[PDB]
RNA sequence: GAUGGGGAAGCUCCGUUUCAAAGGCCUGAUUUUAUGCAGGCCACCAUCGAAAGGGAAUCCGGUUAAGAUUCCGGAACCUGGAUAUGGAUUCUUCACGGUAACGUAACUGAAUGUGGAGACGUCGGCGCGAGCCCUGGGAGGAGUUAUCUUUUCUUCUUAAC
RNA sequence: GCUUGUGACGGCCCGUGAAAAUCCACAGGAAGGAAUAGUUUUCAUGCCAGGUCGUACUGAUAACCGCAGCAGGUCUCCAAG
RNA sequence: AGAACUGGUACGGACAAGGGGAAUCUGACUGUCUAAUUAAAACAUAGCAUUGCGAUGGUCAGAAAGUGAUGUUGACGCAAU
């Protein structure tokens, strides 16, 4: 049953705060509370501890990553700018 | 019901002035202070509490026994099983692969 | 094949030996009434002789190659079988099923495979068997 | 009149930073032989957060050469690094996210962090969340390289100086609105004593120069110039355009 | 202090010249769902510590009470 | 907030580890060496600052006109020090058992390094424990009783270690 | 059932929510040591000492502050049917 | 939760305990201040925009200093609006 219609997790602000802030608001925190595949072991068990830190509840691997995401969309391809240019100084 | 007082000079209740009522012989309610609660000592590597060791406050640990200090294993009272099993594994593994590595380099040298 | 065979040489990683390295003296694939799965039957040692100079000289000699072995009963899942190997043909009948209980008779195992490894320490006979494991 | 609150910031009396959960300065380890000649193998054991910071931080331990003992350093966690991943520093570094080097050994195109402004001073630019300067040229004579600022400036600089691979863990974080005023008050509860901000046509002339007046209005004009006098510097310093500026980004 | 339940190592700390003084008591105590018995118990006051022998039967207490060295003076009932 | 320092005519101001060569410390020498001396050494780097922040160790009974976790009695534990008695250890000279998590009262050990405790946000529900509340049987006392009530109240307790 | 303590948890954050004294443990191997007995005083027992300062009472519409024994103010633990 | 009966139709029987609706002006809301006449459409708040600054720096303090606050900071930051 979908208790609320489409404000659901921001719903819990009331009325306040206008709508568009607490729709931007609304998205964000999908994904900042959401669960996250692990590198080294490949579980659901990546969340997010304080601001930036990204730890898995099991093997204790803790990925630093961004604010709300564990891997920002604007450094995804940072290490792939790093990778690519890695391999100009071998061949 | 019979109502206690503190005991000690200071009035407020906080972690050092944890009260306990008990039933005094006498037939009088009494408070008891209570000493605030130990904590399992931790391994270093994966800092979760390690078995076998006796939990007590720090200072009083100058008293109890070795037998509660210490296990026969290595890295006794410091480290807990799995870290120490995994630790003699890194350990062998890569000076295994050191040698491994020397004898290529000898190899490749002499052939250049 | 098996290559768990009565002369390999093996680290424990589990029991008050955590980390000192053994032979493997007799195998047991198939298991026993006690312990029903793959033990081992190792004679290793739990003292390490401390290293040699040429400044030590006499007594500060011999009491430096001094070696406490022992013999314990270890399960597969607890060793780190090598590809090394120790010579091991002297004492056959020393470690079997009647020499553990009775720790009585359980000394003199301790006793012959301390002189047979005091002779195989002298001189570069399996020197990597007698150095300290850093872990 | 009377002292304002642009100049009451200077004595610092109640200013001060809340320096109290604050690990430590996230300096970078300084510089010494094996790291001007040679790398480093060294490993970081946990990642922490900072007060007052956006950027989480990394306590490496990098074993001491020149005596038997570990020391601890504090870096500015590059987002992508893990506890227990192998930092390494020095000119022999490869070249993956973490490691730091000098600008003067990564070839064009490779963005960096927490680089020195001169050569030792341990790192002070682009340390702030999701920043990073880009490598726009290299200047083998005379030993320099120029680089593009977070801020779109350019600047040429030592290429000895080092930086770390990698851009820092924490960025997109001003994307979310602060919503309630308790949270802009959690935030600048550990950073100083900056908020909230009155403005100066509320209070009195007295107590800003935009003040008094029966009507909420600045006065006179707000813009003030580069080279007036302190006590009179609360307004629009040395202002060159005002307004909605127009056009696209990226301006030259 | 602690409690023994040992009689021969009870006569051992009896002279083990530091315990100066002793005292015995009795209790008519109960037991089972039968009827109740005679109880003694013996106390011995080391120097640090107040060791304690309980029996439940008069039987043992005649040879233990008689072997008791004259030079220790205890405090009957 | 005092030194080393830098200002200031100056009362004093800045900083307090920063442009200071800033310290004691275990082994050995012993047998005029008292403690010097010959080496291994480590370098922290004034002091103050929270009787509700951290903190080594005790309770019960009783006793004054006024005191008690302080006095009397009984029963504890901690620290500093000196010396033995008993036990374990050993010609496998510095222990054994269990496959293992680990255990057995004891069951060598320095410089140096590492690790843990101290050390710890708030809210919500759940489990468990203690104190109190409710209540049955029984052993006593007190209350009512014109009529009724196997009735009402009350004692039945146990400490640190 | 109320008070309280504790345990495994879950929610919150661009707040993730103290330091040191002190105590212990591990790696390391210096140094010394056997049975005619040497250690063992972080095993059981035995011996001695624990210095200085405070301890009475109120803590409140009469003991504190408000010229007064002034309906004002002053921090906290226990709390039954 | 339900069914019969019963009470001069009384039954949250004492205490306890929301008046409600159509609108208009204005501040978005929580919050804060003239402690001793103004609690407010005033201040504050999130949001929006602008400005200065790449530290041999931007803003501010000091009588100097081998002095400081931001700064245990770096443009997703600090400072002024």
């Amino acid at each position: 049953a979908k208790r609320t219609k489409k404000v659901g997790i921001t719903g819990k602000y009331g009325v306040r705060y206008g709508s568009s802030l607490r729709r931007q608001v609304k998205k964000l925190e999908i994904q900042q509370h959401a669960r996250y595949d692990c590198s080294f072991c490949g579980k659901k068990t990546v969340k997010r501890g304080a601001a930036g830190i990204w730890t898995c509840s099991c093997c204790k691997k803790t990925v630093a990553g961004g604010a709300y995401t564990v891997s920002t969309a604007a450094a995804a391809t940072v290490r792939s700018t790093i990778r690519r240019l890695r391999e100009m100084v071998e061949a | 019901a019979q109502r206690v007082t503190f005991r000690r000079r200071n009035p407020y209740n906080t972690r050092s002035n944890k009260i306990k009522v008990v039933k005094t012989p006498g037939g009088i309610l009494r408070a008891q202070h209570v000493k605030k609660l130990a904590t399992r000592p931790k391994c270093g590597d994966c800092g979760s509490a390690l078995q076998g060791i006796s939990t007590l406050r720090p200072r009083q640990y100058a008293t109890v026994s070795k037998t509660h200090k210490t296990v026969s294993r290595a890295y006794g009272g410091s480290r807990c099983a799995n870290c120490v099993k995994e630790r003699i594994i890194r350990a062998f593994l890569i000076e295994e692969q050191k040698i491994v590595k020397k004898v290529v380099k000898e190899q490749t040298e002499a052939a250049k | 094949a098996k290559f768990l065979k009565a002369g390999k040489v093996a680290v424990v990683v589990r029991g008050r030996y955590a980390g000192k390295k053994v032979v493997i003296v007799k195998p047991h694939d198939e298991g026993s009434k006690s312990h029903p799965f793959g033990h081992a039957l190792v004679a290793g040692i739990e003292r390490y002789p401390l290293k040699v100079t040429k400044k030590h000289g006499a007594k500060k000699v011999a009491k430096r190659t001094k070696i406490k072995p022992f013999i314990k009963v270890v399960n597969y899942n607890h060793l780190l079988p090598t590809r090394y190997t120790l010579d091991v043909e002297a004492f056959k009948s020393v470690v079997s099923t009647e020499t553990f209980e009775q720790p009585s008779q359980r000394e003199e195992a301790k006793k012959v495979v301390k002189k047979a490894f005091e002779e195989r320490h002298q001189a570069g006979k399996n020197q990597w068997f007698f150095s300290k494991l850093r872990f | 009149g009377r002292v304002i609150r642009n100049q009451r910031k200077g004595a610092g009396s109640i200013f001060t930073s809340h320096t109290r959960l604050r690990q430590g300065a996230a300096k970078l380890r300084t510089l010494d032989y094996a790291e001007r000649h040679g790398y480093i193998r060294g490993i970081v054991k946990q990642i922490v957060h900072d007060s007052g910071r956006g950027a989480p931080l990394a306590k490496v331990v990098f074993r001491d050469p020149y005596k038997y003992r570990l020391r601890e350093e504090i870096f500015i966690a590059n987002e992508g690094v893990h506890t227990g991943q192998f930092i390494y520093a020095g000119k022999k570094a490869s070249l993956n996210v973490g490691n730091v080097l000098p600008l003067g050994s990564v070839p064009e195109g490779t963005i960096v962090s927490n680089v020195e402004e001169k050569p030792g001073d341990r790192g002070a630019l682009a340390r702030a969340s999701g920043n990073y300067v880009i490598i726009i040229g290299h200047n083998p004579d005379e030993n320099k390289t120029r680089v593009r600022l977070p801020s779109g400036a350019k600047k040429v600089i030592s290429s000895d100086a080092r930086g770390v691979i990698g851009v820092i863990a924490g960025g997109g974080r001003v994307d979310k609105p602060l919503l309630k005023a308790g949270r802009a008050f959690h935030k600048y509860r550990l950073k100083r004593n900056s908020w909230p901000k009155t403005r100066g046509v509320a209070m009195n002339p007295v107590d800003h120069p935009h003040g008094g007046g029966n009507h909420q209005h600045i006065g006179k004009a707000s813009t003030i110039s580069r080279g007036a006098v302190s006590g009179q510097k609360a307004g629009l310093i040395a202002a060159r355009r005002t307004g909605l500026l127009r056009g696209s980004q990226k301006t030259q | 202090a602690r409690e023994i339940t040992d009689i021969k190592q009870f006569l051992e700390l009896t002279r083990r010249a530091d315990v100066k003084t002793a005292t015995v008591k009795i209790n008519k105590k109960l037991n089972k769902a039968g009827k109740p018995f005679r109880q003694t118990k013996f106390k011995v006051r080391g120097s640090s510590s107040l060791y304690t022998l309980v029996i439940n039967d008069a039987g043992k207490a005649k040879k233990l009470i008689q072997s008791l060295p004259p030079t220790l003076k205890v405090n009957r009932l």
